[PDB]
């Protein structure tokens, strides 16, 4: 059941996406992204990330309405 | 059960509700009532539902002194249904609770149990039937076959009644009544009728007439009728 | 009236025709006929699936000739056995599911002549593998929103067991249409041969697997393995140290030795516990 | 004589009870652990 | 008497209609909870979730003042509701012969023969509840009135 589950979670990760780029992160599982339209956010991200292919100035998905990590 | 209430999916979770329900209902169980606590909290509305109607199973005929969750409980059907923030089907089950915590007047409850220890199979239909009100509501209405009195009464010919009085002897405060509100120096010798409501475990606290009239040929041992030896 | 226990039974056979059919023309929208079978004033079956051609624009989508659709439907009532339109669909690219303000009106001129024309929506974007978000709809009468006055009259507790998108919510519903539960009809008659008829194979497995390099990719792993472990014999001695809970947040800029030493294990032994035993088969039952 | 053989007998079925719920103690907080992975 | 004692003992005739003097001298029950409940009035399930109430808090005590306090919030609600009003009527007069009849002498399904036949077909449901194991004319009263009556909408409650 958990790995039916597992990839239920990309529904998330659909066509309309748009691009940040990752800045830091303030614990686990929360990070800090800076979008493609000159603001910065506060997001939450999504689990199934490997978390060590982040950081030395990443480009990330963000999505479309909520603009959280992708 | 009490690892199948954090079940993943709801209705798992929903089942283990009513299977408390379903059985330690005539019982004011203080581990079910300690389960069904957090189970009125979780964003799924049925499991909402089906605890409400699980704790209204579980504590018919009890004021305050078999388990202090009544009178906690009581004021929790009201602060759901005067809500209109919630769902229809979340305070569905306050409304429905009120008609089974306050059956008969206190007069009539659940018994799917004999003391001879055979069950009472009009109650096994009827709370089995009672289960499907998903798909149809007035399934659920065959809920009578379970409402069965607990009250001693009684008898010395085919038709007279007696008229006898006994007491109690232990702590008096379990025989408390509903009380209700109606807004705009102790007993332990509480004299009863014949037709004479009483809770099950209140069986053993009463005293035999043994100054009256009336002498009981039989041990009294369970409720409902019993023949009542003028001596 | 309605008892908002409706329960539009489907299929396993039209849904296919409806994503390949969504899915090769997505970015429009798309659309198509629903060819059923009526039931009681509660249920409905819809069995059959069929599109025409259509001229759209970026916003709107029409239809042409009429002509198609008496030809179609005649063809289809002599092979076959006849059937009758339960309704009709179309397709939100990715948006979710909802009647925007052109898909309400010719759903307005399909209620007409039968009142239980039913609208549907697929999404052949937001359906990955498993959800495939539907959401059948039908109207509700602005007139009754012009009352106040709340419809459908709730005789069972089927109804209210999904909830709405918020962003369907942001539109229509729920001031013109409303929501339908649906399930699947599943059956032997098709459940057991779409499994049993899918992912099949037949040599791949009692062959073997190119013998001379398989024992050299059980070096191809290995050679890396004494260094990922060598860091592994490096992580572990900066422990007793600052706090673990710190050691989850910095360590996000390079791998890991532990969950990447564990990883090579399961493969460097299913590579190898296969072959040796696919192998001291064919010695047995080859002579 | 009769009896004294049945006070051996209770004592060693009791001990299949301290391991195997010890084996359980262990087994059914896996679960815990496995569920409170899934539903986050 | 000894040949009187099967039917004494065998229809248990006197462990009903004493439970019946049981409920009519004991019942402490409010009608303010029905009041607290009232305020709910919309087109929602409420209608149907009122009537459920009152019949499981007054099961054969034969009490009809909870429900002849108005018509028009009890007539409101349709199509089922009304099949359910004539449904919580047996409850309320579980167990007892002769009020069974009588009362639903309006409701007998070939007097007033409204546009609805659930409040009218409802009624056999009704005589059901009112005489669960309890099989006499009960059963032949049910009987031939289902050899030839409406669909399954009283046949439903028959």
């Amino acid at each position: 059941e958990f790995l039916h589950a597992q990839e239920e979670v990309k529904r998330i990760q659909s066509i309309p996406l748009v691009i940040g780029q990752f800045l830091e992160a303030v614990d686990q599982n929360t990070a800090i992204v800076g979008s493609t339209t000159g603001s910065n956010y506060y997001v939450r991200i999504l689990s199934t990330i490997d978390r060590e292919l982040l950081k030395p100035n990443a480009s990330v998905a963000l999505h479309k309405h909520s603009n959280a990590l992708v | 059960v009490s690892l199948l209430s954090e079940s993943y999916n709801p209705h798992v979770r929903y089942g283990a509700a009513m299977a408390l329900g379903i059985c330690c209902a005539g019982t004011g169980n203080k581990e079910a009532i300690n389960l069904l606590e957090p189970m009125t909290n979780d964003p799924v509305n049925y499991v909402r539902q089906g605890a409400l109607i699980a704790s209204a199973l579980i504590m018919i005929q009890q004021t305050e002194i078999t388990c202090p969750k009544v009178n906690q409980f009581r004021q929790l059907y009201s602060k759901v249904i005067n809500d209109k923030h919630d769902d229809v089907m979340a305070k569905f089950g306050a409304i429905l609770a009120q008609g089974i915590l306050d059956a008969g007047g206190h007069n009539v409850t659940i018994s799917l149990q004999s003391r001879t220890g055979h069950t009472h199979m009009p109650s096994v239909v009827g709370v089995l039937v009672f289960t499907q009100f998903w798909f149809w509501f007035p399934l659920s209405h065959f809920l009578s076959l379970a409402y069965t009195p607990t009250c001693v009464i009684g008898l010395n010919k085919d038709l007279k009644m007696p008229k006898v009085q006994y007491k109690s002897n232990c702590k008096p405060s379990t025989f408390a009544y509903p009380a209700p509100l109606e807004v705009p120096p102790e007993p332990n010798f509480q004299l009863l009728d014949n037709p004479a409501r009483v809770m099950p475990a209140q069986l053993k606290v009463l005293t035999m007439p043994e100054t009256c009239r009336y002498q009981p040929f039989k041990p009294l041992s369970i409720g409902g009728i019993i023949i009542l030896k003028d001596t | 009236a309605v008892d908002t226990a409706e329960q539009v039974y489907i299929s396993s056979l039209a849904l296919l025709k409806m994503l390949k059919h969504g899915r090769a023309g997505v970015p429009m929208e798309v659309m198509g006929l629903m060819l059923g079978e009526f039931v009681d004033d509660y249920t409905v079956r819809v069995i059959d699936v069929f599109a025409m051609p259509q001229s759209g624009t970026g916003v709107s989508v029409e239809a042409v000739d009429p002509v198609f659709q008496a030809k179609m439907l005649d063809m289809l009532k002599q092979t076959g056995r006849p059937e009758m339109v339960v309704g009709w669909y179309h397709s939100h690219p990715g948006f979710g599911c909802w009647l925007s303000g052109v898909d309400i009106n010719t759903q307005q001129s399909f209620e007409a002549l039968s009142e239980r024309a039913v609208a549907v929506v697929v999404d052949p974007i937001q359906s990955v593998k498993g959800k495939v978000v539907i959401d059948a709809f039908r109207l509700i009468n602005a007139n009754m929103m012009v009352l106040g006055h709340e419809p459908r009259q709730t005789t069972s507790n089927l109804g209210h067991l999904n909830k709405p998108s918020i962003q369907a919510l942001i539109h229509g519903l729920n001031r013109h249409y409303y929501s339908i539960t649906i399930n699947y009809r599943k059956n032997e008659l098709e459940q057991k041969m779409l499994l049993n008829l899918h992912k099949k194979s037949w040599m791949e497995g009692l062959t073997l697997q190119d013998y001379s390099e398989h024992c050299k990719h059980n070096e191809s792993v290995v050679k890396e393995m004494l260094e990922l472990a060598k860091n592994y014999n490096k992580a572990v001695e900066e422990e007793d140290k600052m706090t673990p809970e710190q050691l989850a947040i910095k360590n996000v800029g390079k791998q890991d030795p532990k969950r990447h030493l564990e990883e090579h294990v399961d493969v460097l032994m299913t590579s190898n516990i296969v072959q040796c035993l696919a192998a001291m088969l064919d010695t047995v039952v080859f002579k | 004589g009769l009896r004294q053989y049945y006070l051996s007998k209770i004592e060693e079925l009791q001990l299949i009870v301290n391991d195997k719920s010890q084996n359980l103690r262990r087994l059914q907080a896996q679960r815990n652990e496995l569920n409170a992975k899934v539903r986050l | 008497d000894q040949t009187l004692k099967m039917i004494k003992i065998l229809s248990g005739e006197m462990a009903i209609e004493l439970h019946l003097q049981f409920l009519i001298r004991n019942n402490n029950t409010d009608l303010m909870i029905l009041k607290n409940t009232k305020d709910a009035v919309r087109n929602s399930v409420c209608h149907t979730a009122t009537v459920i109430a009152n019949s499981f808090m007054h099961c054969g005590t034969t009490s009809d003042q909870f429900l002849r306090d108005n018509l028009e919030w009890l007539a409101r609600a349709t199509n089922w509701a009304k099949f359910t009003a004539t449904a919580s009527l047996g409850v309320i007069h579980k167990g007892h012969e002769k009020e069974a009849l009588q009362l639903m002498a309006t409701y007998l399904p070939k007097d007033t023969s409204p546009g609805s036949a659930y409040q009218e077909g409802g009624g056999l449901y009704a005589l059901g509840l009112i005489h669960a194991n309890h099989g006499g004319d009960i059963i032949d009263y049910l009987l031939n009135q289902l050899k030839n009556a409406s669909n399954d909408i009283v046949r439903h409650g028959g």
